[PDB]
């Protein structure tokens, strides 16, 4: 435990968080570059944080190349290190400074499609995410993207309950969720993948909202004011108001202006109201748009 | 039916035979006995209604248990510190909200110290290594329940009770995988409120014929029939409750002309 700990040399501080703090540090015998989560178990002496519970058991069952790759876990007296791969960038770092130009289609897509082959190795093996949003979301120089941050994930071998303190920034919050369903389920995650990927093509926020509410209506003045043909429930739901503006879907190509047909298409059922209805991110993965995917390197600002 | 549904259930037959304990392992503890056991989960029944805590919780609680008994030589005055930290970790990784280490303190009747729980969480953690996400009888049951047409509350409440008195004898239910527990839970519960028997559907899902759950059904309905005369009582009566339709007063069949 301790020994393992004098292997590493931290190199420099990445990152804060409530969890603790992030170094970027290296295995002083081998020469691997890695990046530890720490953790101090004092702060409120309540044993090992759940969040930490979750995110190491979870995270260790998924090996995936699309996925941020746990190494190691170092559970000293009053500490607990996760030690992860190390990845250059973040994806929201990454958009704000590609805004002049704009991320290239062609990388778009092989981003979104590795996106989806790492949320599609996550739910076929019970897990939700629960927390996509761009800076949750690594990437490297060689052109690879993998999700990250696992504090929220939850296994669903048995259902998973809506609790208002754990959610994914408003932003990313799927329709359901804001108008109060009980259970979670695999579609939250693609809608916030959704909301990603039309980011990624316009180079501003799809639905920026500055209150659950506003939210909810920035949904609705884009995509339409769902109804009961639309979504099945809906005006059951326990946040669902009578009096809720009755607004008429926007024509898509002007959502999404430099998208083709089929990025249209993919797009739009990444967004449909009716999570049962919500294409899956394996379904995702056979859509024509990643017909000609490739692995094109990114522009790292470093 | 959801999309992962067949992913997530041939995922799930895979892991629960990786996270299964040692069937012999109590004969292996010098100090401790099925006996204990039985009055370990028992109470742990208890600690769940009293701090409402989901079933899942309790399957993951006995579960760790399991498999830390099946490597650690336990004394009886710890048995309980593990139980504690178990159901704690289990409430850690299930429930929205667990409850607070204080509270499992308290429920214990200061026979352990907050040090000692945080340190047996610390144990039983590094014993297991991390790997909590064990798949349980709970989430089978919860599968195979989606392959009811006819949904009925009746049948998935019993099915559940009849999973839950299943952990409190480590002899004879250590022995069968969670999905076969599962699988005789299931019939059971159906044959006893419908009539009805292990559907085709689910045949061809698990693979399991009526034939290969036979064994388990066998012991299942025999747990069930003596369930009133048993020496452990939590579990039935917390399934007295309307929110599960009182199954556990229903009575079980004669027999079950398999
Ligand atoms: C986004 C990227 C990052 O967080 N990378 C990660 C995170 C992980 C694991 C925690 C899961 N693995 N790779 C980053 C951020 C800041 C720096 N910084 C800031 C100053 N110097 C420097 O080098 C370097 C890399």
């Amino acid at each position: 435990p301790l020994v393992d700990m004098e292997n590493f040399q931290k190199v420099e501080k990445i990152g804060e968080g409530t969890y603790g703090v992030v170094y970027k540090a290296r295995n002083k015998l081998t020469g691997e570059v890695v990046a530890l989560k720490k953790i101090r178990l004092d702060t409120e002496t309540e044993g090992v944080p759940s969040t930490a519970i979750r995110e190491i058991s979870l995270l260790k069952e998924l090996n995936h190349p699309n996925i941020v790759k746990l190494l190691d876990v170092i559970h000293t007296e009053n500490k607990l290190y996760l030690v992860f791969e190390f990845l250059h960038q973040d994806l929201k770092k990454f958009m704000d400074a590609s805004a002049l130009t704009g991320i290239p289609l062609p990388l778009i897509k092989s981003y979104l499609f590795q996106l989806l082959q790492g949320l599609a190795f996550c739910h076929s093996h019970r897990v939700l995410h629960r927390d996509l949003k761009p800076q949750n979301l690594l990437i490297n120089t060689e052109g690879a993207i993998k999700l990250a941050d696992f504090g929220l994930a939850r296994a669903f071998g048995v259902p998973v309950r809506t609790y208002t303190h754990e959610v994914v920034t408003l932003w990313y919050r799927a329709p359901e969720i804001l108008l109060g369903c009980k259970y979670y389920s695999t579609a939250v995650d693609i809608w916030s993948l959704g909301c990603i990927f039309a980011e990624m093509v316009t180079r501003r926020a799809l639905f920026p909202g500055d209150s659950e509410i506003d939210q909810l209506f920035r949904i609705f003045r884009t995509l339409g004011t769902p109804d009961e043909v639309v979504w099945p429930g809906v005006t059951s739901m326990p946040d669902y108001k009578p009096s809720f503006p009755k607004w008429a879907r926007q024509d898509f190509s002007k959502v999404v202006p430099p998208l083709d047909e089929d990025g249209r298409s993919l797009l739009s059922q990444m967004l449909h109201y009716d999570p049962n209805k919500r294409i899956s991110a394996k379904a995702a993965l056979a859509h024509p748009f990643f017909q000609d995917v490739t692995k094109p390197v990114p522009h790292l600002r470093l | 039916v959801p999309d992962y549904h067949e992913d997530i259930h041939t995922y799930l037959r895979e892991m629960e035979v990786k996270c299964k304990p040692k069937v012999g392992y109590m004969k292996k503890q010098p100090d401790i006995t099925n006996s204990m056991r039985a009055i370990l989960v028992d109470w742990l029944v208890e600690v769940g209604e009293e701090y409402k805590l989901q079933n899942e919780t309790l399957h993951l609680a006995v579960n760790y248990i399991d498999r830390f008994l099946s490597s650690m030589s336990v004394l009886r005055g710890k048995l309980q510190l593990v139980g504690t930290a178990a159901m704690l970790l289990a409430s850690k990784f299930e429930e929205i909200y667990p409850p607070e280490v204080a509270e499992f303190v308290y429920i214990t009747d200061d026979t352990y110290t907050k040090k000692q729980v945080l340190r047996m969480e610390h144990l039983v953690l590094k014993v297991l290594t991390f790997d909590l996400a064990a798949p349980t009888v709970n989430q089978f049951l919860t599968q195979y329940f989606l392959h009811q047409q006819p949904a009925n509350c009746k049948v998935e409440s019993l099915a559940m009770f009849l999973g839950e008195l299943s952990l409190i004898d480590a002899d004879p239910y250590l022995k069968y995988l969670p999905s076969v527990i599962a699988g005789a839970a299931f019939h059971l519960a159906l044959y006893t409120v419908t009539g009805q028997s292990w559907p085709e559907s689910l045949i061809r899902k698990t693979g399991y014929t009526l034939e290969s759950l036979k064994p388990c059904l066998m012991d299942l309905h025999q747990t069930y029939l003596k369930a009133p005369q048993h020496a452990q009582q939590s579990i039935r009566e917390k399934y007295k409750n309307s929110k599960y339709h009182g199954v556990s007063l229903l009575n079980p069949p004669e027999t079950l002309n398999l």
